[PDB]
């Protein structure tokens, strides 16, 4: 997954 | 029909691969109202979101078998499928932890 914002 | 298991607030948020950043559900900015819906008839699930002030629909995905969720923080949690992935940044921790635990509800039925 992505990195949070 | 569809039930409504849960209610938080959160702003929905899509991933923008190419710029690497986060970017509001249906280009609104501002949290909306997020439910998971289980259609009783179906056994299905799926969530659903609404902005809070003009109640624009910004996510309507379904919840598939063997959906991984994940829980970045205490108040960011994602998910994706092939097309995309979609984030949502709570209003709080409260919000945060009682959607999720809908979504172990969900998943539980399921899987």
């Amino acid at each position: 997954f992505p990195p949070p914002p | 029909s569809e039930q409504s298991i849960c209610q938080a607030r959160a702003a929905v948020m899509v991933y923008d691969d190419a710029n690497k950043k986060w970017v509001p559900a249906g280009g609104s900015t501002g949290f909306s109202r997020v439910h998971i819906y289980h259609h009783t008839g179906n056994n299905t699930f799926r969530v659903v979101g609404r902005k809070i002030q003009d109640h624009q629909v910004v996510i309507n995905c379904a919840i598939p078998k063997g959906l991984k969720y994940n829980q970045a923080t205490q108040t960011f949690h994602q998910w994706r499928d092939a097309r995309q992935v979609y984030g949502l940044n709570f209003g709080s921790k409260e919000d945060a932890n009682v959607f999720a635990s809908a979504m172990m509800h969900a998943l539980e039925v399921l899987n």
